[PDB]
């Protein structure tokens, strides 16, 4: 069982990160700095905890001269496609040992957004803590005010709860 | 076709302050020519400000795709700070899950002749008000009537408040058919304070019978706090000059007043109601 290290930035376009190391330890901190004329969006001071992800939002340097904005270049994932106009798509993929979770390709929408979720580089040991899972489930399912689940007027919703009877646990009638 | 939301009156002989297309699903916008945004699920705010010697005259926002909802049920566009007649306003518009794009054009006119008397009056104001709607009367007493096709609100008894195309409108109190329109007055931004009054002639053929007020005001919320407009004293035949004071919870930006005169009027108008 190997010591917990932290994914190295496969690239940080239009800026720099301080410091640069072949591998990052636990609780190591990086300062993300932008070049001139590029505005930062995300966490600059980022330290990555025992979960394996850096604290805060991904740091992006943007110039703001397109239809949609820079989707960011997450840590360990490298971006192909510098065109941010409409109908333009970018590709994301991970380095050795990392698996991509998100959108393999994001296409700029006519609303001004990208079609899909922000990709990330994940490993086998990494797990999502229950608290952020609940937060994301609430954010996706509900609308913050408190919170509420709105629907179309004079309309209802349907839920399809699907379980797996695989030969892994399947014990005592789905205990829990 | 698109959903067109209007603040003020369009003029064909003027120029536009700027024109930009905004992706409402972008987070955040693109700062075009140096103007800031604030975009949320339920709100879109443009902190526009111009560097020219001119005053804003109108604002028009076109939302796509077109969604079949009446625009007179509630209010969508409003300049939170400033407004029409100023050089800058914090323009707030509330979005929907279907609207994904917007196209904002803003018009300004030279600050020298910064007046709106030439566009809110029309050809014949006798039958048609500023809203462009015809006047309707009742034969019970030969007086005016009420309209129920726009956004209205009430606070106290016999209080009239109308909101259409960014215009806030009130009538004090009622108008007869035989009355003849005399003239109108305007109030500029430089003459506007927290509290102010007016003086009007009330002699010979200039006997005051009915007044109407149209204005542009700011909001601190989606639901506005209407100004407390009340008449002071009695506009009787003895006092030659009648006056009216205004008390404002929120600062006004523009004010227009129309004067209706009838020598045969008794100076008081109120229905047989309690
Ligand atoms: C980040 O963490 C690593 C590992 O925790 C630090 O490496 C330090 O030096 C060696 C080189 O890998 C580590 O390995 C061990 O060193 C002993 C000598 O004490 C040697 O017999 C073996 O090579 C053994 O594997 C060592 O654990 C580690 N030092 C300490 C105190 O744990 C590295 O310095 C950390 N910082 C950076 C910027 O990399
Ligand atoms: C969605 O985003 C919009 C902005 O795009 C949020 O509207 C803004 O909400 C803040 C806080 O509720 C308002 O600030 C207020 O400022 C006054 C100034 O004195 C202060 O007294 C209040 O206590 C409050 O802090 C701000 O005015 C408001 N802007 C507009 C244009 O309405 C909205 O709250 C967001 N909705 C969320 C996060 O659910
Ligand atoms: C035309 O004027 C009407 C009278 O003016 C108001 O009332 C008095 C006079 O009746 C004015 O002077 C006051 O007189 C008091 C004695 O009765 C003094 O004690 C007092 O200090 C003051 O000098 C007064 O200034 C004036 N205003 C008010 C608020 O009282 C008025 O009744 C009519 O409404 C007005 N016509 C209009 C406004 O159309
Ligand atoms: C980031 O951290 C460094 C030291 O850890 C600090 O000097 C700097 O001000 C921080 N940047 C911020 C808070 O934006
Ligand atoms: C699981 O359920 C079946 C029938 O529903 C029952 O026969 C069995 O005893 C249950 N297992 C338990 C209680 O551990």
């Amino acid at each position: 069982c190997r010591a917990i290290h932290c994914p190295r930035p496969h690239d940080f376009e239009n800026g720099e990160y301080w410091p640069r190391s072949p591998y990052y330890n636990v609780s190591d901190e990086i300062s993300f700095h932008c070049y001139d004329g590029y505005t930062l969006r995300g966490s600059a001071n980022r330290t990555c905890q025992v979960n394996g992800r850096w604290s805060g939002q991904t740091a992006i340097c943007d110039n703001g001269a397109g239809y949609c904005s820079n989707p960011g270049i997450p840590i360990g994932t490298r971006k192909v496609g510098s065109q941010y106009r409409l109908e333009d798509s970018v590709t994301y993929h991970c380095s050795r040992g990392l698996t991509l979770r998100g959108s393999q390709r994001r296409t700029c929408q006519e609303g001004g957004s990208w079609s899909g979720t922000e990709p990330s580089c994940q490993d086998s040991f990494m797990y999502d803590t229950p608290q952020e899972v609940a937060e994301a489930f609430l954010s996706s399912l509900t609308e913050t005010i408190k919170r509420k689940i709105v629907l179309d007027p004079s309309g209802s919703m349907n839920i399809y709860l699907v379980l797996d009877g695989s030969d892994s646990i399947g014990a005592s009638n789905f205990t829990g | 076709d698109g959903d067109e939301y209007f603040i003020g009156k369009y003029k064909e002989k003027d120029e536009t302050l700027f024109f930009a297309s905004y992706g409402l699903k972008r987070d955040p916008c693109q700062i075009v020519l140096g103007y800031k945004c604030s975009n949320n699920q339920t709100h879109f705010v443009l902190n526009f400000k111009t560097n020219k010697k001119s005053c804003i005259s109108a604002i028009k926002l076109t939302s796509y795709p077109k969604i079949n909802q009446n625009s007179d049920l509630t209010r969508n566009l409003y300049c939170q700070t400033g407004g029409i007649g100023t050089d800058n306003c914090k323009l707030v518009f509330k979005k929907r899950k279907r609207q994904i794009a917007a196209n904002i054009e803003i018009y300004g006119i030279p600050a020298k002749k910064c007046s709106f008397k030439d566009r809110y009056i029309g050809a014949d104001p006798l039958h048609v008000d500023s809203y462009g709607l015809s006047y309707q009367f009742d034969q019970e007493h030969g007086w005016n009537l009420e309209r129920n096709n726009i956004f209205k609100d009430t606070r106290f008894s016999t209080e009239v408040f109308y909101h259409k195309n960014g215009l806030f409108n009130t009538q004090i109190t009622y108008l007869a058919e035989e009355d003849s329109f005399s003239e109108a007055r305007e109030i500029t931004a430089k003459d506007i304070k927290k509290k102010f009054s007016i003086i009007l002639p009330n002699e010979e053929y200039k006997r005051i019978s009915f007044l109407d007020v149209y204005w542009f005001q700011e909001t601190m919320r989606k639901k506005p706090k209407y100004p407390y407009i009340h008449y002071n004293g009695e506009c009787s035949n003895e006092n030659k000059t009648c006056e009216l004071v205004f008390d404002t919870d929120e600062l006004m930006t523009y004010a227009l007043v129309k004067v209706f005169t009838n020598p045969e009027s008794d100076g008081s108008r109120l229905k047989e109601e309690d």
